[PDB]
């Protein structure tokens, strides 16, 4: 609502709307619909075959605002507006289609072929968001009509399986409207006004948000199983690769603090390839999905070792000791975050 | 300086200009770029 | 340097300047080699040679090491960049093979710059049998009309006539190994050929079918792990036959350029194959020569 149409986009826009309704009635003829008084699939006929003036003014109106709203979405997504030269637009490219493809309309069905224009990958990336926005517009319109999602379409209860997020939208209708949007934007650029794609933002959302306030869970053995002397081994299997920490913790370890942040835990974060005890250093490499981490503690000389699929993980230097020196204290138990 | 080096007069009007350049501008380039080497190589491949 | 972002987004004068950089470097070492080979008898030429050794060898070596180690540069090297690179390789290799007292001073700088070139250069120039398969090839990209328009030999062999073929290079290095000749007679082989062959095979390991058996005979280049075992074996035999005298840090240079090959070969292949060098370290304990 806040944005307005610049005069250049407007006086190219009336011709854009003409071309769009033309392409609509010709896609209507390759789908094969004919001219008739009433629209019906069995009769395979449709009154909107004639040009916009003879075409029902109601449908002419709807074509026109959906075109203008689409291009306002183009402008509102941050598309770099620009023109190569007005001569390119003044030299509109106007082939003839074959006689069989010719229709009742006196003018030609396809003045311009998609062949000589090669849309930029950034342009298809843009038209992806354009399809997202068009689908969302249709969806809110149906919600305000009163429709709601249902696996089976029912006109009585206003149920539609198509009222789903576009990521889950059906592939058939998805690609149909998607190719319609292909050709719409391709004609927009090829008619003369070469809109430049917006900046391809490489910023990663990082998925910082999580369910509830809890951000990690700490799994540990019972405090009574603490070991104060001897050599011990246990394994950690990483089903999925991500932010996990495995190691040995003292029985006083807090369940709400990260492992290794305090002095009560000795952990290895392979996601960042880091050891964790009162801070983080660089230790070992990263694990992948399915990797198994074996944790060794030698409570005789107070050393700790880690493995990744068998091979010893090593420090920044050549030392294999993750933690050379620590007090026995009250013992250690296996722990993971 | 190439023009004046072919000339007989080897007096350089911009001697302190090039003194500043060579002994300040050049080393700060090296230090800055070795300190932030990763900053340039990072090319939307998400390092750091 | 950041070749990706420069090539996809860059202002045209910067583009032209970055091609002109290595074009000027190319003509620099071309005139340098021409005037030094013409100068069999002894100040402008001396200034050019000094500038060459001081800067051109470090500039090209550092740039090309960066390109090779970061494995990118493919879109950086396009029309006229390839031909600049072929002129540079022809000159540097032809003079690293030719023997002169002037070269014998900075042989090693050449020995490490030529190796960096081999890693950075993206088209298989040792092999021409299946070279047409390689899409990056300026021959395939540039098309017949432009290849006729450009000052191109129109034959891949004619592009680099001085350089030898890879298969005869490794059979001759095997022959030299079994002959056991000293480093003194023909040093050039063991300071340039070995580094370039190891850097070449190291870059094109994954291009070879041994990593991707698919698209068979559509492979750009053909190479095998057994060829690598032969290479490592005859390198060890070179560092074997050549222990008595002459010592040399070129031991350490060839070891560091062969570090990739011995790292990427399997440990089971390391066993029973490289234990000779560990036991020779004891066998040459009385000797002063340094190995590995
Ligand atoms: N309000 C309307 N008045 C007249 N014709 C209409 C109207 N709405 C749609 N049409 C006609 O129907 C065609 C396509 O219908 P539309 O895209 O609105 O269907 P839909 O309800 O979204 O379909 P679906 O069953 O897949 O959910 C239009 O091109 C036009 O010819």
């Amino acid at each position: 609502s806040q944005i307005v149409l610049p005069p250049h986009l407007e006086r190219i826009r009336e011709k854009l709307a003409e071309n769009i309704h033309e392409l609509w009635v010709m896609n209507k003829i390759e789908l094969g619909w004919q001219y008739g008084p009433v629209r019906d699939d069995n009769k395979r006929q449709h009154p909107c075959l004639v040009e916009f003036s003879k075409l029902p003014e109601q449908e002419r109106n709807y074509n026109l605002q959906m075109s203008l709203e689409t291009l306002k979405t183009l402008l509102a997504l941050g598309c770099h507006v620009g023109i190569s030269d007005e001569h390119a637009e003044d030299k509109v490219k106007k082939m003839k289609l074959p006689k069989n493809y010719q229709l009742t309309s006196g003018y030609k069905p396809a003045p311009m072929d998609l062949s000589f224009i090669k849309l930029t990958p950034s342009q298809e990336a843009m038209v992806d968001k354009l399809a997202e926005n068009a689908h969302n517009v249709w969806a809110r319109d149906r919600i305000r009509q009163g429709w709601t999602y249902g696996i089976q379409q029912d006109v009585k209860n206003r149920r539609n399986p198509r009222l789903v997020p576009y990521t889950l939208l059906d592939d058939r209708t998805k690609k149909s409207n998607k190719d319609s949007l292909r050709e719409a934007v391709r004609t927009l650029l090829g008619y003369g006004y070469n809109l430049e794609a917006p900046d391809q933002d490489h910023a990663a959302r990082a998925e910082v948000c999580s369910g509830t306030g809890e951000r990690f869970r700490i799994f540990r053995a019972e405090k009574t199983y603490a070991v104060k002397a001897g050599r011990w081994y246990f394994e950690f299997e990483t089903v999925t690769a991500g932010d996990m920490r495995v190691g040995w913790s003292r029985p006083g370890c807090q369940p709400d603090q990260e492992l290794g942040s305090d002095e009560r835990a000795f952990a290895f974060d392979g996601f960042k390839a880091q050891r964790w005890h009162q801070g983080n250093e660089h230790y070992g490499r990263s694990w992948q999905a399915g990797d198994v981490v074996g944790c060794m503690v030698d409570m005789n000389e107070h050393t700790m070792m880690f493995t990744l699929n068998g091979e010893i993980l090593l420090d920044d230097s050549g030392s294999e000791l993750a933690f050379k020196d620590f007090d026995v204290g009250d013992g250690f138990i296996p722990v993971c975050s | 300086f190439d023009g004046g080096s072919r000339g007989k007069g080897e007096h350089f009007p911009y001697e302190q200009e090039i003194k500043f350049f060579a002994k300040v501008v050049l080393p700060l380039i090296d230090q800055y770029f070795k300190n932030h080497r990763l900053y340039f190589l990072s090319a939307a491949s998400r390092p750091l | 340097l950041d070749a990706r972002t420069v090539m996809k987004t860059g202002l045209e004068s910067v583009k032209s300047a970055l091609r002109a950089f290595l074009d000027n470097a190319a003509e620099d070492l071309e005139k340098t080699m021409e005037n030094l080979k013409q100068g069999q008898f002894t100040k402008g030429v001396t200034q050019i040679i000094n500038y060459t050794t001081v800067a051109l060898l470090p500039m090209l070596s550092s740039l090309f090491e960066h390109i090779g180690q970061h494995q990118f540069g493919e879109d950086l090297i396009l029309e006229d960049v390839q031909v600049s690179c072929y002129r540079i390789l022809t000159s540097l290799y032809a003079l690293g093979t030719s023997k002169s007292i002037y070269v014998e001073r900075q042989r090693s700088a050449l020995g490490e710059c030529l190796a960096a070139f081999a890693g950075a250069f993206p088209v298989a120039f040792l092999e021409t049998h299946l070279d047409k398969h390689n899409i990056y090839s300026i021959y395939n990209t540039k098309s017949s009309r432009e290849r006729a328009a450009l000052s191109l030999p129109t034959n891949v062999e004619d592009v680099c006539p001085n350089i030898p073929s890879l298969e005869k290079l490794m059979e001759e290095i095997v022959e030299l190994a079994e002959s056991g000749i000293r480093y003194t007679q023909m040093p050039h082989v063991m300071e340039v050929i070995l580094p370039m062959l190891c850097s070449y095979m190291s870059r094109w390991w994954e291009h070879g079918p041994e990593n991707n058996p698919e698209r068979a005979e559509m492979c750009c280049t053909a190479l095998n792990s057994e060829h690598m075992n032969t290479l490592l074996g005859n390198i060890l035999k070179i560092i074997y036959n050549n222990l008595g005298i002459d010592e040399g840090a070129w031991m350490k240079r060839l070891a560091v350029f062969s570090q990739p090959i011995i790292n990427k070969v399997k440990p089971q292949l390391l066993k029973t194959h490289f234990l000779p060098l560990m036991e020779k370290l004891k066998k040459k304990a009385a000797t002063v020569v340094s190995e590995e």
